RNA sequence: GGUUGCGGCCAUAUCUAGCAGAAAGCACCGUUCCCCGUUCGAUCAACCGUAGUUAAGCUGCUAAGAGCAAUACCGAGUAGUGUAGUGGGAGACCAUACGCGAAACUAUUGUGCUGCAAUCU
RNA sequence: CCUAAGGGGGACUCAUGGAGAACAGAAAUCUCCAGUAGAACAAAAGGGUAAAAGUCCCCUUGAUUUUGAUUUUCAGUGUGAAUACAAACCAUGAAAGUGUGGCCUAUCGAUCCUUUAGUCCCUCGGAAUUUGAGGCUAGAGGUGCCAGAAAAGUUACCACAGGGAUAACUGGCUUGUGGCAGUCAAGCGUUCAUAGCGACAUUGCUUUUUGAUUCUUCGAUGUCGGCUCUUCCUAUCAUACCGAAGCAGAAUUCGGUAAGCGUUGGAUUGUUCACCCACUAAUAGGGAACGUGAGCUGGGUUUAGACCGUCGUGAGACAGGUUAGUUU
RNA sequence: UUGCUUAAUUGAACGUGGACAAUUGAAUGAAGAGCUUUUAGUGGGCCAUUUUUGGUAAGCAGAACUGGCGAUGCGGGAUGA
RNA sequence: GGCGAAAGACUAAUCGAACCAUCUAGUAGCUGGUUCCUGCCGAAGUUUCCCUCAGGAUAGCAGAAGCUCGUAUCAGUUUUAU
RNA sequence: GUCUAACGUCUAUGCGAGUGUUUGGGUGUAAAACCCGUACGCGUAAUGAAAGUGAACGAAGGUGGGGGCCCAUUAGGGUGCACCAUCGACCGAUCCUGAUGUGUUCGGAUGGAUUUGAGUAAGAGCAUAGCUGUUGGGACCCGAAAGAUGGUGAACUAUGCCUG
């Protein structure tokens, strides 16, 4: 038998018809893998932060 | 490979929840029961005519086995299992190495 | 044989299934003949009703307890309570169930 | 010859007409083809486009969502526009008096809107009392609650629903979903 | 190929105006084996814009047959006439980018009198590609 | 037999610089990395824990996680026809702040100071950067510099 | 400015051979009951600051010094290299065109700078 | 492969050289100086390492527990391996710290079944108790063709689907090999490089060798040799005319123009090739699908029968010998 | 704001409020950008320049980038993927 | 199965397992073929796994349907900084 | 390259938290058309091996965008469905804690956890049809060498016998 083993010919053509596209960026990236101790605490700081801001607006209504 | 007959590792028993001293023994596979469902099914399948019904392994390649240590806690008698790497030789509580001695 | 993201099917068509295909072309014809037989039975035995009186019984199982449906026959105690003998009751259009 | 920087002869990829041959749905687009062509009001261009959408692109709008949409600040008398069917919600404890313009109303929805003092009008009746869509509020149904979307983008560690006909412990639960049976993805 | 596409040179005998910076110069260096370029005279610019000048209006190639088209598309850049556009191109003005991109790429014919015997070699070595500098005016006269 | 191990082909990439082997100067351990910082990755062959893979040697990215002795960096790696976000855990010995931030943050401050001063002066200033433009006209004086005429030299053998 | 303690960059700071070094500091230096460690109070441990010394350490200077660092009408726009031709040459290879452009070599110059605290002729 | 060759701490500095010390010498042990690593770190090699990662000493078990994230191979599936944290429990050190196996890059294994450990928890479905069995979580027993069937031969009695994706002829590229020829000229040639030769080198040509390759042909191009017959090439054996000689004659040898013209009869062998006998002016070498089988012949090779030797337990094998085997 | 961190009133992350207005911070281009579902054929390749490995070499075998032929006619190279 | 003074010979021109009918339209990763027109778009011989090497699955390349929006912010390119 | 059973995507249609008359019953101008309803299927709850448990802190949450609509007066503000990114809350499983109590071994309140589910978070489905795609079927059409079951042959021929 015996055939072609390997070639990257035509592979950059195929990647550039519709790809080699940069991913979109968002204001909030996903926090997967950030330290758990900080992430647990970041929950309490934000919930408490929301409490303070909620009261400031409830006064101003 | 030389492993001491005692070891201080974590004990998962709820009474202990800590490092205790553990007696080290080599794990031994138990005798195969005749009433395990797979043996019950296997005996029924082999019965009658048809010959051998389940495959028989032949193409052995490994030359060792994984040695398993049975760690029994002296406080609560909870057993633990630890697999070791593949060793052709293994002793439990052998003579410890003496470095510096002559031949 | 396996391709794409599809559910795996269980299509039991590995026997000689085509020798055992019952197509109900005679649904309307059998309906009509059943109606004619039923009319025939009624004209045969009029004015006695074609249906025996059936009891009312609780459905078995925890799923159909709430429902109640027509049984097979009135029990011997029930017929005793209305003073009808089972042998006589079967002759006046009443169904009997010795089992219930 | 040309070195094309883009694909040649490409259709727009948007519906320019309803796929439906319902003669009465095309009469409404004829009204809003005229309105989108001539009023400069952005509301009318959205309605003409929305009349082309397919059934899965016009999810049913419950009357509870309109109730929640009417509970926005300063929205109690806005006119609700639903290009599709407005369905009933028997989980509501109460419904306000409201004017709702929709393609279709279910019997519970129409009864409940009118029972609570509201109006259930069609989109042509809307185009006369609001030819520029003044003081309106368009409500769209949930697009991603559909069952087919559960299986979209399925793969390892993707968390989507397998396409499967039966459900139970014997159906695609052993090897690849459990560390005691090999791996988990 | 990408460089020529970014210069809006996507056919043979297509012409474009480039303001010389360093970025655009290195661009032209990349396209050098495939282009003939040079320094255009004022009359060459006028002849190009008058005969083959077209504007890109709502993605359409429209002849510059009246100053109102130019005003309606470049009045925010103080271009009210074909001569304002020619002046803005020749003495490269503060709004050269907008004025040259509004201009559809010029579609010239083949030269009346032909090219050299073999085009695709530098103008210095007897070919046609590369920088010919003032003889681009003679070439545009041949091709426009 | 093909060999494609983790550190294959890193004979020269993971080497220390010539006459720069040994202990790490402690400014490497005194630098402070915050989430959002841009850092270059360059593997230290002498620290084997937390080493980046050879792909990330020479790549630049953003810190997303800060741990006891390491930082997490987001790299976009090309896989076929798109980019994939790679999240690499790196000890700080293999990490350095990217110097491209401080120039751009300096261009922002300079733009702000001149703009507020033209506003103070009631004038305008133009802040967009420009590529180098062709040089203007000029006059060459020949006092002490009369042109010297050169000619091509004949061929010689110097062996 | 010197000196000590802790340092940053880690030879412009290293190496070799000479010479010099006020004040203070550092150092060598004296002793072995105690804590401590050694075959050995040599190292390490403790005590005295008392008996002595800048001999050494250290610091500075000297050397067509070795090494190191920097610079360049040094070499050299050389080697190499991206791009081009229906260029040369049987070929090996070479020239030209639009660009980028070394290393060795040579010459010259230099031989630590500095942060915190304390201290001194 | 390793209870240390793992983990922590501490102390020391390795290869080698010089100069010295009873037996003692090139190598025993001791001392000083020098010593950027020229050593050692299990095992291949690379990287890494000097108040250490190396050598020695002390203490230990982090080679432990729960599961998540990530990197490499990647489909961004699995496996292996690794990285950084979270929550425990520990080791070590005065401490800061470090430790989730081996300084880093290789050292390994699914479903089904069994076995052990854990939780002592769920089920055995009319209700209980106790055995037994079945479940949930983690290991082990293994697939080395290592993403993982349960597996010996022969066919010359043979069959089928195909394949010029692939061998055995010709043909095509190449020309190592084979064959033929040059240039330089150290030597040979009584003297004398070149009458005739010519080493060490070096440039070529040819396709009458064998290799190398697998482009054409496997819905078939009849595969050896001989016989017959025609033609072509020249690198010329003879014959014609000539030049050269270490050409006195005779003979011979080298060379030019030259393929016009000829180049045989036999023993043995299927032979091509070979080797003899003999004639001859000479008995040159080749091509034309290794010319030439609807031209022949069919001796060889290569179906089926059969014998022997060697091999095989055997069926059978032999590119070994032998005999008989339809040429449309 | 916090249950994380600092000797701390120190920091970390996420925030309230305020200031910096179209030269909102290089060039060139952009028949616009982003997103989703579903499915075909294919999974023998070959060639040219250049880099390049084995081989004396091959119209030989094997890789790298690009462009091509395959899948493509047309003018030229007589003829020729 | 027969029969064989043995050739795997003969057993109705059929023999290293006769003939007839059925199971049977046996299976085939291998051959061959596969029927009207025009218009637009338009490939792959590459990745990974497979008793995988003439085959599949998988990703890629391609078409179709669109959907959310309307210059938002993208690029097989340059410049500058690093 | 067909038909069928069961399916994936898209589209049209009816109704819509429901939906599907046709198994069947009624009826008929009689396989049609017209009508009926109990059940049942799918959907409206998930999760765990199972015993079992079982979806609102809040205007059914917050942040950055977001068409449309509203107030404006370049600009700006308000309201922001669908949808995108992100951080939370709720239900099931797993692990930790373990209140009053108790058939003293049961019970599980409360508070937690880089864990986990094909879930909730003001329903979206059901049904019919069409193209295309999937699987089983002879399965695009034609094609083996073979395997099995039941039968017919010694008029040829092989061998025995009998009579010539
Ligand atoms: C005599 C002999 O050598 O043959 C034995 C056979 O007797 C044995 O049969 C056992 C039989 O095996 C099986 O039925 C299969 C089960 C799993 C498959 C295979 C055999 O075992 C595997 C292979 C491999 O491990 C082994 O190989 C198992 C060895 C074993 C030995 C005794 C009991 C159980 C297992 C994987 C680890 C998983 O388990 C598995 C995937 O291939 O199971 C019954 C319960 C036993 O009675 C029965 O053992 C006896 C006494 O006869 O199976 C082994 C594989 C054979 O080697
Ligand atoms: N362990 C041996 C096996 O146990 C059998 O009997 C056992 C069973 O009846 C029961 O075993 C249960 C079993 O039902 C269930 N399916 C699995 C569960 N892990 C077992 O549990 C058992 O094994 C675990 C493992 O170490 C032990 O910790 C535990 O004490 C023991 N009860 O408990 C018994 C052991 O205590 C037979 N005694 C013996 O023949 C068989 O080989
Ligand atoms: N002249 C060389 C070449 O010869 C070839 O033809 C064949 C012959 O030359 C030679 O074949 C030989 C044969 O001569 C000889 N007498 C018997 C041998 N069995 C044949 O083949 C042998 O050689 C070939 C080639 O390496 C290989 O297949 C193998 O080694 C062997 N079978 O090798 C070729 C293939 O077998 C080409 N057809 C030709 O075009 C080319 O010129
Ligand atoms: N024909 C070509 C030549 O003839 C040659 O022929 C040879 C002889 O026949 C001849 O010799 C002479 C000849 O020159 C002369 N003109 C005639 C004379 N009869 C010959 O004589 C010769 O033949 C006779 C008769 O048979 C003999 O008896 C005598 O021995 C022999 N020398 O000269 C040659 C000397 O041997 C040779 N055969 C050979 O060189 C070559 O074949
Ligand atoms: N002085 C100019 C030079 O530009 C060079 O590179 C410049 C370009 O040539 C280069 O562009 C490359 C391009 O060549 C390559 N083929 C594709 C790659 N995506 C581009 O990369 C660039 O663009 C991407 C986004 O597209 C950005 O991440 C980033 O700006 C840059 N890496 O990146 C730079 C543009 O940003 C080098 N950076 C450096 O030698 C030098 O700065
Ligand atoms: N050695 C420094 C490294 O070089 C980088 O970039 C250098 C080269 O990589 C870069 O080369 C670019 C090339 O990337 C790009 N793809 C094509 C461009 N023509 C080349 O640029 C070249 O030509 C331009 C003018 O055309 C010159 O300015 C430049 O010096 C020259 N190298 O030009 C730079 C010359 O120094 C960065 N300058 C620097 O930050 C980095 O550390
Ligand atoms: N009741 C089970 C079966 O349902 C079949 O019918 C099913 C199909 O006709 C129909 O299929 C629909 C499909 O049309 C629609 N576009 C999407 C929907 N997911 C499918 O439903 C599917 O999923 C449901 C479970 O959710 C399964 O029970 C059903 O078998 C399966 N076809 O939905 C019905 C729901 O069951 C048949 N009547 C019969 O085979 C059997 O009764
Ligand atoms: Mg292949
Ligand atoms: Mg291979
Ligand atoms: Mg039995
Ligand atoms: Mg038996
Ligand atoms: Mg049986
Ligand atoms: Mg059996
Ligand atoms: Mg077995
Ligand atoms: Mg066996
Ligand atoms: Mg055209
Ligand atoms: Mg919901
Ligand atoms: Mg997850
Ligand atoms: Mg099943
Ligand atoms: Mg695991
Ligand atoms: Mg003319
Ligand atoms: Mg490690
Ligand atoms: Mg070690
Ligand atoms: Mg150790
Ligand atoms: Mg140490
Ligand atoms: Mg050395
Ligand atoms: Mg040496
Ligand atoms: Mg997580
Ligand atoms: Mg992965
Ligand atoms: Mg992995
Ligand atoms: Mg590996
Ligand atoms: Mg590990
Ligand atoms: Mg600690
Ligand atoms: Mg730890
Ligand atoms: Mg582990
Ligand atoms: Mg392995
Ligand atoms: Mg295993
Ligand atoms: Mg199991
Ligand atoms: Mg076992
Ligand atoms: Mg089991
Ligand atoms: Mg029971
Ligand atoms: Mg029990
Ligand atoms: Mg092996
Ligand atoms: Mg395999
Ligand atoms: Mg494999
Ligand atoms: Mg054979
Ligand atoms: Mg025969
Ligand atoms: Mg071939
Ligand atoms: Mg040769
Ligand atoms: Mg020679
Ligand atoms: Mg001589
Ligand atoms: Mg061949
Ligand atoms: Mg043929
Ligand atoms: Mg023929
Ligand atoms: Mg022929
Ligand atoms: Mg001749
Ligand atoms: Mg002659
Ligand atoms: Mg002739
Ligand atoms: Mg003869
Ligand atoms: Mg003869
Ligand atoms: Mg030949
Ligand atoms: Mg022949
Ligand atoms: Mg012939
Ligand atoms: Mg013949
Ligand atoms: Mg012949
Ligand atoms: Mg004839
Ligand atoms: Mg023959
Ligand atoms: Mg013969
Ligand atoms: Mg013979
Ligand atoms: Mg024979
Ligand atoms: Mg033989
Ligand atoms: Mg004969
Ligand atoms: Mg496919
Ligand atoms: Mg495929
Ligand atoms: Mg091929
Ligand atoms: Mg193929
Ligand atoms: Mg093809
Ligand atoms: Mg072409
Ligand atoms: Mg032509
Ligand atoms: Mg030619
Ligand atoms: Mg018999
Ligand atoms: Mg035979
Ligand atoms: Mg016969
Ligand atoms: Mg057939
Ligand atoms: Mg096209
Ligand atoms: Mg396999
Ligand atoms: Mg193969
Ligand atoms: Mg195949
Ligand atoms: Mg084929
Ligand atoms: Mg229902
Ligand atoms: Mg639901
Ligand atoms: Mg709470
Ligand atoms: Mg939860
Ligand atoms: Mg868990
Ligand atoms: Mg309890
Ligand atoms: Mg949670
Ligand atoms: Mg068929
Ligand atoms: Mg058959
Ligand atoms: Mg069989
Ligand atoms: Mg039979
Ligand atoms: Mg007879
Ligand atoms: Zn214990």
């Amino acid at each position: 038998a015996k055939s072609k083993n390997h070639t990257a010919h035509n592979q950059t053509r195929k990647a550039h018809r519709n790809g080699i596209k940069k991913p979109k960026t968002y204001k909030y990236p996903s926090l997967k893998g950030v330290d758990a101790k900080f992430k647990r605490n970041h929950r309490y700081a934000l919930h408490g932060t929301a409490k303070a801001l909620a009261k400031a607006r409830a006064e101003k209504s | 490979v030389n492993v001491p007959k005692t070891r201080k590792t974590y004990c998962k028993g709820k009474e202990c929840r800590k490092h205790t001293q553990h007696k080290v023994t080599q794990y031994k596979a138990g005798k195969a029961s005749l009433f395990a469902q797979g043996k019950r099914r296997y005996d029924r399948k082999q019965s009658g005519y048809g010959g051998q019904t389940k495959q028989i392994f032949h193409k052995k390649a490994k030359t060792t086995k994984k040695v398993v240590l049975r760690l029994e806690c002296v406080v609560c008698k909870t057993k633990a299992q630890l697999p070791l790497k593949r060793c052709k030789h293994f002793e439990l509580g052998g003579d410890k190495k003496q470095k510096g001695q002559a031949l | 044989a396996i391709s794409k993201n599809l559910p795996l099917l269980n299509n039991h068509f590995r026997k000689h299934w085509q020798e055992r295909v019952r197509v109900h072309f005679d649904q309307a014809g059998k309906k009509a003949s059943r109606r004619q037989s039923r009319l025939r039975k009624a004209a045969k035995i009029a004015p006695r009703p074609i249906d025996a009186l059936r009891p009312v019984v609780r459905a078995p199982t925890v799923k159909y307890n709430r429902k109640v449906r027509a049984g097979r026959g009135f029990t011997l105690a029930e017929l005793k309570a209305v003073g009808i003998a089972p042998k006589y009751a079967r002759t006046i259009g009443i169904s009997v169930d010795h089992r219930r | 010859g040309r070195d094309h920087t883009s694909k040649q002869h490409v259709r727009s990829g948007h519906r320019t007409a309803p796929k439906s041959d319902n003669v009465y749905l095309q009469l409404l687009v004829k009204l809003y083809s005229f309105l989108a062509r001539r009023t400069d009001a952005p509301f009318n261009k959205v309605i003409l486009k929305s009349l082309f959408l397919s059934k899965i692109n016009r999810p049913p709008v419950s009357v509870s969502r309109i109730s929640r949409a009417l509970k926005q600040k300063g929205a109690a008398e806005k006119t609700i526009v639903v290009v599709g069917t407005v369905t009933d919600d028997n989980r509501l404890l109460e419904f306000p008096k409201a004017t709702i313009a929709a393609l279709r109303f279910t019997a519970g929805a129409k009864d409940r809107i009118l029972k609570n003092g509201g109006e259930a009008i069609t989109l042509d009746q809307l185009a006369l009392r609001a030819p520029k869509g003044q003081n309106t509020l368009i409500v769209r149904g949930p697009r991603n609650s559909r069952e087919a979307v559960r299986h979209f983008g399925f793969g390892p560690h993707k968390g989507k629903a397998p396409r499967i006909l039966s459900k139970g412990r014997k159906f695609e639960r052993a090897r690849g979903r459990r560390r005691s049976r090999g791996f988990k993805v | 190929r990408k460089v020529l596409q970014l210069l809006r040179l996507t056919q043979i005998n297509a012409g474009v105006f480039v303001r010389l910076t360093k970025a655009t110069s290195e661009l032209i260096k990349l396209a050098e084996p495939y282009v003939a370029y040079g320094y255009p005279s004022l009359s060459t610019i006028r002849q190009l814009v008058y005969k083959r000048g077209f504007g890109k209006v709502n993605k359409q190639r429209i002849a510059l047959s009246d100053n109102a088209i130019i005003e309606a598309n470049l009045g925010k850049f103080n271009i009210l006439s074909i001569e304002d556009l020619i002046h803005e191109i020749y003495t490269v003005g503060p709004n050269f980018k907008q004025v040259s991109n509004f201009l559809w790429p010029f579609k010239l014919s083949n030269p009346n009198g032909g090219f050299r015997a073999r085009k695709f070699q530098h103008f210095i070595q007897g070919g046609d590609t590369g920088n010919r500098e003032q003889f681009i005016n003679a070439l545009v006269k041949q091709m426009n | 037999g093909k060999s494609r191990g983790y550190r294959s082909g890193t004979r020269y990439a993971f080497q220390r610089d010539f006459k720069k082997h040994g202990a790490i100067p402690l400014s490497t351990y005194l630098k402070v990395y915050k989430v959002g910082d841009i850092v270059d990755i360059k593997a230290n062959g002498s620290i084997q824990k937390g080493m980046p893979h050879k792909y990330y040697h020479g790549k630049t990215g953003i810190v997303y996680n800060v741990t006891k002795s390491s930082v997490g960096v987001i790299i976009n790696k090309v896989v076929g026809n798109r980019y994939i976000e790679k999240r690499v855990n790196l000890r700080v010995e293999h990490v350095k702040h990217s110097a491209c931030r401080q120039e751009f943050l300096n261009r922002v401050k300079s733009n702000a100071a001149k703009k507020r001063e033209a506003k103070a002066n009631g004038e305008t200033v133009y802040l967009k950067r420009q590529a180098a433009k062709p040089r203007g006209s000029r006059i060459i004086s020949t006092e002490g510099n009369i042109p010297q005429t050169l000619a091509p030299v004949a061929y010689e053998t110097f062996i």
